């Protein structure tokens, strides 16, 4: 009785990955994120793939 | 009286109201943040003493004068997004918004 | 008493892959070129990327067009991937129709002056309907690294129309560097090692001209190396007193104190101004009053105090 209309308006937002984010496997190993290395920092094979 | 929603909000300019409509509610797809104004919605104030200051307050500006409250629909802070949908609802008797 | 590598049997495996050779290097100065030039190419290679998009229909990336099969995040992330060469522009702008049915590839682009598109059999949405249409035009700039949509606020400067979608941006050609070290064929020399870099790109950009522009960046860090060597701001403060029209009894008595510019008055507290001659009780009421006039309250405390 008392409301004579009603707007309801959504937003989306896209969070991305950070440090501070938590991840894990499924076998009860978690952890959060502690740095982003960049690409050439990571350990790769003798193909070059990191 | 009754709450009106209106794009025209007294005491905020022009560019807070660049992402409202002609029906006061913000454009599908419109990209807010902080506190923007999300739909405009006038509550309106009581006066029936009618004094001469307020006479001239009303003769130099608009018929309302800014007298009614503004309380609007504001992102609340440190949220972000982009609006996707816009879900108004209307009641029996009262004439159908623009969107 | 050194060899200098020379750039030799550059060889082309495919349209993507690519080895190059040096041939003549010393003892151990392979593994740090190696790892030197891998580094340089894998952290900033100049390339060209899809910066932003703007479909006909569309107004945010969380929408459906009616007759494609993918939705527009689907299209944006798939552009996302789209290489292309453009010479002497940045700011190149390509637009894509196309009615009809099946897929709608990087081929259909309209063939702008000079825009290489280096695979045009990289599909990017599906038309289902038959009078089903899609028109968009993708802005693709040059840049160095890795940007994301989000951190370029600089852009915001000019308000952007709702339906301008933005993507990230990768601005790296190459994918994949790897290298190895062998023994070299020159058997007048003792011992020579050879260095062969095997690189995966997008194919966008040379294979020579990419460990060209590698070297290139490497010597010009190290040439600061050869040479070490080495071994009161608000404008209403600092003005002159003579804008705020005094009194005629305070004119003499500020110059006295040798009070000239604004913001050394508003560092007096009235405790001591008090006690300078002939200032007057009601006078000090009329300098108060007037330095209230724009916002300042006698009494606030600086850090220093520059001549001008």
């Amino acid at each position: 009785p008392g409301v004579l209309k009603i707007v309801k308006v959504y937003l989306a937002v896209k969070r991305r990955i950070q440090p501070g984010d938590k991840m894990a496997g499924r076998h009860g190993n978690k952890g959060v994120i502690s740095k982003i290395n960049p690409i050439e920092d990571m350990p790769y094979d003798e193909n070059g793939t990191p | 009286g009754p709450e009106e929603i209106t794009a025209d909000i007294p005491n905020v300019g022009e560019a807070a109201l660049s992402k409202l409509d002609e029906s006061g509610i913000v454009y599908i797809g419109a990209e807010v943040t902080g506190g923007d104004i999300l739909v405009g919605k006038v509550t309106p104030k009581g006066e029936t003493q009618l004094t001469p200051e307020e006479k001239l307050l009303r003769a130099i500006f608009g018929e309302k004068a800014s007298d009614v409250k503004d309380s609007s629909l504001r992102v609340p802070n440190g949220v972000s997004g982009t609006v996707i949908d816009v879900q108004v609802f209307t009641r029996d008797g009262v004439e159908k918004d623009k969107r | 008493e050194f060899l200098k590598p020379r750039l030799v049997d550059i060889e082309q495996v495919s349209s993507t892959h690519a080895k190059v050779t040096l041939e003549p290097l010393e003892r151990g100065f392979g593994h740090t070129l190696g790892n030197a030039l891998r580094r340089i190419l894998l952290s900033s290679m100049p390339g060209c990327a899809v910066t932003e998009v703007e479909i006909d229909g569309v107004l945010h990336e969380y929408s459906t067009k009616e007759g494609v099969q993918e939705d527009i995040l689907e299209i944006l992330l798939n552009l996302k991937g789209l290489a292309v060469r453009v010479q002497g522009k940045d700011e190149v702008i390509l637009t894509l129709n196309k009615s009809g049915i099946g897929p709608v590839t990087a081929a259909d682009i309209t063939h702008d002056g000079d825009v290489e598109i280096v695979k045009p059999q990289h599909v990017i949405c599906h038309l289902t309907d038959e009078n089903a249409s899609i028109s968009m035009r993708i802005k693709v700039q040059r840049g160095r690294g890795y940007v994301p949509a989000s951190t370029r606020i600089h852009s915001e400067e000019d308000e952007r129309p709702i339906g301008r979608l933005l993507v990230d941006a990768c601005y790296s050609p190459v994918e994949r560097i790897a290298y190895n070290v062998e023994a070299a064929r020159v058997e007048q020399r003792t011992d020579l090692d050879k260095l062969v870099i095997e690189m995966e790109t997008n194919g966008t950009i040379d294979p020579e001209e990419a460990i060209r522009r590698a070297a290139t960046i490497l010597a010009e860090q190290l040439e600061a190396f050869v040479d070490l060597r080495d071994v009161e701001f608000d404008p209403i403060l600092l003005r002159p007193v003579d804008d705020l029209e005094l009194t005629v009894r305070s004119a003499n008595c500020l110059k006295a104190e040798a009070i000239h510019y604004i913001g050394d008055l508003v560092q007096r507290t009235e405790v001591e101004l008090l006690k300078t001659p002939n200032l007057g009780k009601k006078s000090l009421t009329e300098i108060k009053d007037v330095l209230a006039s724009r916002g300042l309250s006698l009494g606030m405390r600086l850090e220093n105090w520059p001549p001008a």
